[PDB]
This record gives structure tokens, C-alpha cells and sequence, in this order.
């Protein structure tokens, strides 16, 4: 192969590599805070579901 | 917290209705008619509002 494929070749690998290391450092700091505050789609711990409450008038006034 | 809010003896005072369970027994059947439309205000009273003090009158 001449210099100018594997010199371009590089630089392509070069730029994939690169925007993977990216992503890679950009998803740690995504799970530090989603963990840390829970207001993401990861580290969602389950609550009761509402849906399970009973909303009909029970024998007693109060509650 | 807050301090609970209670009425005083005097508006809880009211006449009462001093005859024995067999009278009530006995009275039911008409009285549960002669008296729904009182009745039925309290208890849609106490069910909506969840609170003694706000259905006293």
C-alpha cells in the first residue's frame, strides 16, 4: 500500500477510536449523576404502584 | 408541627337523644324513613370532608 491509503487510513481509525473514547468518558459521567440524584432511566428503583389504591368510599368516614 | 384545632365544649353541646338501643331498634325502620334528608346530608358530609369538626352542624 502507498503512504497516502495507510496515512488516510489512520486518520479514519484514528476517529473512530476517538469518538469512542469520548462516549466512553461521557457515559461514566451520565451513571455518576443518574446515581447520585435518580432523576434518570438508570438506577430507577421501584415504588409502589398507585394504581393498586382503592379510591371507593370505605366503611368508615375517615380515611 | 401545628397545634390542633379542637371546638370547645359549648359548640359541642346539643340535646341528646337519651332513649335505649331496643327504642332505636324499634323506631328504626320509620325513622330511617322520616329522617333521611338530615341524615343523608351528615353522612355525605363526614365521607367527603374526612373530619368530625367540620360536619358538627
Amino acid at each position: 500500500d502507498g503512504p497516502e491509503k495507510n496515512y488516510e487510513r489512520t486518520m479514519a481509525i484514528l476517529q473512530i477510536e476517538a469518538e469512542k473514547a469520548e462516549l466512553r468518558l461521557k457515559e461514566l459521567e451520565v451513571r455518576r449523576l443518574m446515581r447520585a440524584r435518580g432523576d434518570g432511566p438508570w438506577f430507577h428503583y421501584p415504588t409502589i404502584d398507585k394504581e393498586l389504591i382503592d379510591h371507593s368510599p370505605k366503611a368508615t368516614p375517615d380515611n | 408541627p401545628g397545634i390542633v384545632e379542637l371546638p370547645s365544649l359549648e359548640d359541642l353541646k346539643v340535646q341528646e337523644v337519651k332513649v335505649s338501643s331496643s327504642v332505636l331498634k324499634a323506631a328504626a325502620h320509620h325513622y330511617g324513613a322520616q329522617c333521611d334528608k338530615p341524615n343523608k346530608e351528615f353522612m355525605l358530609c363526614r365521607w367527603e370532608e374526612k373530619d368530625p369538626r367540620r360536619c358538627l352542624e
